[PDB]
RNA sequence: UUGGCACCUCGAUGUCGGCUCAUCGCAUCCUGGGGCUGUAGUCGGUCCCAAGGGUUGGGCUGUUCGCCCAUUAAAGCGGUA
RNA sequence: CUGGGGCGGUCGCCUCCUAAAAGGUAACGGAGGCGCUCAAAGGUUCCCUCAGAAUGGUUCAUUCAUAGAGUGUAA
RNA sequence: UUAUUGGAGGUAGAGCACUGUUUGGACGAUUCAGACAAACUCCGAAUGCCAAUAAUUUAACUUGGGAGUCAGAACAUGGGUGAUAAGGUCCGUGUUCGAAAGGGAAACAGCCCAGACCACCAGCUAAGGUCCCAAAAUAUAUGUUAAGUGGAAAAGGAUGUGGCGUUGCCGUGACACUGCGCCGAAAAUGUACCGGGGCUAAACAUAUUACCGAAGCUGUGGAUUGUCCG
RNA sequence: CUGGUGACUAUAGCAAGGAGGUCACACCUGUUCCCAUGCCGAACACAGAAGUUAAGCUCCUUAGCGUCGAUGGUAGUCGAACUUAUGUUCCGCUAGAGUAGAACGUUGCCAGG
């Protein structure tokens, strides 16, 4: 129902719509993360952005 | 040698030389043919010379297919001068050559008489090639 | 005149065919509509038997469709074939 | 040395669509810049002296098919 | 061969038409019937 | 080499030839070793190894270069602003 | 302006390609045109349909012919 | 920003229905087969763009005060030009430098990782690495190479060697594909591109388990500025 | 069932064979009246009804040309990793061509039978 999602790699260096789309999921720093409900929008989003992001299920 | 009686544009941006070829690439006239395996422009002086290897080792005794034609103008500028000042003039004629595109084609010989003739041609050619026959099955 | 065919379930990515073809199969369809592969060497022996236009006996998971060769896709570097269409006979 | 004889261009002149189908435009809104009809005047869509396409009431723009070979721009009140 | 024109009828002195016309085509005085603001009426309006 | 480019230098990186003094490379001019030869011999042709040493004195021209005279085993080709 | 400067060429406007399927997009990149014309070649109502070919005739007639013609002018 | 939905448009590719280019047949220009195109298109994506109403997010716009900037550079990619030359030049797209320190790439603005508020003789990682210089594996399993290939290059040449095979003869020929090597391979102060030592693995290809490794993240204390609830 | 008039990307067309015509639709008859011919009662227009399904038109049958058209695979490509190789790998999207096949229209309204 709910995933954590963590950044684990920087947007240095990265398009800036894949960095808009980080931003747009929350996230803030290098190893930051957020729970977030589970949507296909969310789903979305990190699939756009899933070589910078990992993704666990709570 | 081979070149267009007219083109509309004799001023051409050069081919693009990535990929596979296009078509063209099964014997459909001839029973043996030389298939290019790598990349490159090939010119008319070039398919000239290994025309006549080929039609010279056979005796001018079967028959030749050239399954290429050099469509393209190339320019060149003249010796000695610096950049700009609009394109150059016309140099000669190219034909662009992709893995899988069959070069030549022959019959009316043996296979072992085709296959030298198309081993002398083949050293004339600035790609690598390989011997061929028509695809049954 | 016989082969057996196996059925492909589902899609096969691009690397489900490269792996395929690399282990020695052709992916092939039977025409209601199956996916199938069999094996080059094995669909080489029964064209070679039957002819081009032959006919032949396509074990199809548990059935058995008699089919003729409708179209191919061949590579003709490597000289591979690379596809195969089965027109069920009827 | 040697010159060349060419250099030559006019302005471009930002033609095409300036509206989208399924927003809402006001009376007189420009919906598409052409030369020739590329695309034709539909439902409450006008076509100007220089082939401009132009909206004649207040609506959503949609643009549908017009034969074969051939499409059309509309506007639909939105009610 | 074309010229520039100006239209003016009898009973105005507006003289708000201008026009265009080849002289070698037209060599006459060309007439027009053309509205005249002053008059709210179409009138004869003649080039000068 | 003739160029293409315009990246260091225009609050200065002296340009050609020669003289003096060299130093390095080898695609070797001579000398040393060798294969083939359409190598009888004496001579040659060509290719391979080989950079130890050696490899000119004049007439003309500012010349580099080049031609010529007379030699020499040979009068090598290039790099080092 | 300028792949140093000079010499040569260019300087405003229109159309196409380069231009990467919205729009925009440079070079002394690749091709052309304009500095008008028309008193109808404008408006409106009505009517009409082309190029080419074959077949016959000392332009005339038939059949195929979605335009392969025409649209004042460059695209 | 993403999801869904609708739309405009003609690139990549493809194709020859138009224009143009072109190769073989046959027939009495037509037909058959097969090719080429920035300014060809019967076709036509991926993307990108324009919009409409859900999830996430934090901007966006207007008006005034104050600017600086109008020499850009490399890299990657779509293209023109040049010669599918340039650390060349001109445009599109993205990143970094500019204005960015830190780790890696020997050294090395522009490449890879990553954005330094301050302090610590704490910890976990990134790229990149673990025989010695020099922190961490002389780690594990399987195989390849014998060329110091690794640690700079081609047409082409060859009983080098491993793995797939197809066939002819009855051990062995012919053939084709593929992995890693060999020759082709000559420059100028001094070995002289592995950074050095050295290495037959300390090379290469798969797979696995650890560790090292930054100013990244975490832990502890502190500074300043903001919100929300000191 | 016929006819008028609309909607729909030719799955609707084109072509080749059959059946039909009492009312209707037509071919047809005439040029006196409205009207009409760069010339022509050909067409346009008006009067009609001797005649004929011969044609147009309607129904039935042919996949012949055209049209539509999958699935599967391929090309290309967004993103990602490797890489500098006229590249490789993974992932999503996914042509064009060609194949199976579809198709000899469906259908709204009004009027007649
Ligand atoms: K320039
Ligand atoms: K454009
Ligand atoms: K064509
Ligand atoms: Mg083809
Ligand atoms: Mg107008
Ligand atoms: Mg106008
Ligand atoms: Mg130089
Ligand atoms: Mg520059
Ligand atoms: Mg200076
Ligand atoms: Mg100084
Ligand atoms: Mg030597
Ligand atoms: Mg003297
Ligand atoms: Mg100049
Ligand atoms: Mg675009
Ligand atoms: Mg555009
Ligand atoms: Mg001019
Ligand atoms: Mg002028
Ligand atoms: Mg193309
Ligand atoms: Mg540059
Ligand atoms: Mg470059
Ligand atoms: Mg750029
Ligand atoms: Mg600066
Ligand atoms: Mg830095
Ligand atoms: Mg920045
Ligand atoms: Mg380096
Ligand atoms: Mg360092
Ligand atoms: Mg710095
Ligand atoms: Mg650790
Ligand atoms: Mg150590
Ligand atoms: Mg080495
Ligand atoms: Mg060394
Ligand atoms: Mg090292
Ligand atoms: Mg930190
Ligand atoms: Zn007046």
């Amino acid at each position: 129902a709910k995933l954590q999602i963590t950044l684990t790699r920087s947007v240095i260096g990265r398009p800036e719509t894949q960095r808009k789309t980080v931003e747009a999921l929350g996230l803030k720093k290098t190893n930051s993360s957020v729970v977030v409900e589970d949507n296909p929008a969310i789903r979305g989003q990190i699939n756009k952005v899933k070589h910078l992001v990992t993704v666990e299920e709570k | 040698m081979l070149l267009p009686k007219r083109v509309k544009y004799r001023r051409q941006h050069r081919p693009k030389t990535t990929g596979r070829s296009k078509g063209g690439n099964y014997v459909t006239f001839g029973e043996f043919g030389l298939q290019a395996t790598t990349t490159s422009w090939i010119t008319s002086r070039q398919i000239e010379s290994a025309r006549i290897a080929m039609t010279r080792y056979m005796k001018r005794g079967g028959k030749v297919w050239i399954k290429i034609f050099p469509h393209t103008p190339y320019t060149k500028k003249p010796l000695e001068v610096r950049m700009g000042a609009g394109k150059g003039a016309v140099e000669g004629w190219i034909a662009v050559v992709k893995p899988g595109r069959i070069l030549f084609e022959v019959a009316g010989v043996s296979e072992e008489v085709a296959r030298e003739a198309l081993r002398l041609a083949s050293h004339k050619l600035p790609v690598k090639t390989k011997f061929v026959k028509r695809e049954e099955l | 005149a016989s082969l057996k065919s196996i059925i492909r379930q589902g899609k096969q990515t691009r690397s489900d065919l490269k792996q395929l073809r690399k282990s020695g199969k052709v992916p092939a369809v039977v025409y209601k509509n199956v996916s199938v592969k069999v094996d080059e060497v094995e669909f080489i022996k029964v064209i070679r038997e039957v002819g081009r236009n032959g006919v032949i006996e396509l074990g199809v998971g548990s059935k058995t469709i008699k089919v003729m060769v409708a179209d191919y896709q061949f590579d003709p570097l490597k000289n591979q074939i690379t596809h195969i269409d089965f027109l069920a006979i009827n | 040395v040697s010159s060349t004889k060419n250099g030559r261009d006019s302005e471009s002149k930002r033609l095409g669509a300036k509206r989208a189908d399924g927003q809402f435009v006001t009376g007189g809104s420009i919906l598409y810049r052409q030369r020739g009809t590329k695309i034709y005047p539909g439902e409450n869509v006008g076509r100007g002296g220089d082939d401009t396409l132009f909206a004649k009431i207040d609506g959503v723009v949609k643009f549908e098919r017009k034969g074969r070979d051939k499409k059309q721009v509309s506007v639909y009140a939105v009610a | 061969v074309r010229v520039n024109v100006t239209l003016a009828c009898t009973e105005c002195g507006d003289r708000n038409y201008i026009t265009t016309k080849n002289k070698r085509n037209n060599p006459e005085r060309i007439e027009m019937k053309k509205y005249c603001p002053r008059l709210n009426k179409y009138t004869l309006h003649r080039e000068t």
